[PDB]
Order: C-alpha cells, then sequence, then structure tokens
C-alpha cells in the first residue's frame, strides 16, 4: 500500500526517493577591457642670421 | 471488464454489465444496476471500546 496519490495534479517529486529530470543549459560569458595614453610634444627655435650693425653687440 | 480504485489506487471492486440511458434526456450518461462486486474490505475498529 503506497499513499494517498492525487488524480490531476502533475507528477512532481513529494519524499525522499523521488525522482526528477535536470536539463544542464548553462551559459556563462563576462569580458572587460581598458586602455589610457598621453602624449607631448614640442619644439622652439630662434635664429639671427644677418645681424645690423649697431645690434652686433647684443 | 473494469477495475475500481481507491484513492490509494487499489483495487476495490470490479465493474461489468448493460448500461441503462434514460431515453430530452442525458446521453452520455448511464446508471447500470447492480454493475460491480466488490473484492476488497476494509478493516473497522467497531465493537472495540466502550
Amino acid at each position: 500500500n503506497y499513499g494517498y496519490q492525487p488524480l490531476f495534479e502533475d507528477r512532481r517529486p513529494r519524499n525522499i526517493g523521488d525522482t526528477l529530470t535536470i536539463v544542464l543549459q548553462e551559459n556563462v560569458s563576462a569580458s572587460k577591457s581598458s586602455s589610457a595614453n598621453a602624449s607631448r610634444d614640442g619644439k622652439t627655435s630662434f635664429g639671427f642670421d644677418t645681424v645690423p650693425r649697431y645690434l652686433q653687440g647684443l | 471488464m473494469t477495475p475500481l480504485k481507491g484513492v490509494d489506487s487499489q483495487v476495490y471492486a470490479l465493474a461489468q454489465g448493460n448500461i441503462l440511458v434514460g431515453g430530452v434526456n442525458q446521453l452520455n450518461g448511464g446508471r447500470i444496476t447492480n454493475g460491480a462486486i466488490i473484492e476488497r474490505e476494509l478493516p473497522t475498529q467497531f465493537g472495540a471500546g466502550n
């Protein structure tokens, strides 16, 4: 003799020892990224090609 | 021949016979007189105690 069993309810596991099907469908995906940058240029110049006489002292 | 189960899914009676439909009236439902025979008995505690 087994216990009371419902009629219209689905067959769910209810006690220790009942079986149940697992459908393994796992799909995980993670990601990350980053960056950084910096820059600097400089260029100076000056040239007195032909100096007049009254400025030759400087 | 049809077995009649309880709520514990055990056979308590066996049913077989001719159906009597009224013949508005219901056509998809009938009743059979003395159509089942008891096969299992239930225990009881009648007669025990005061």
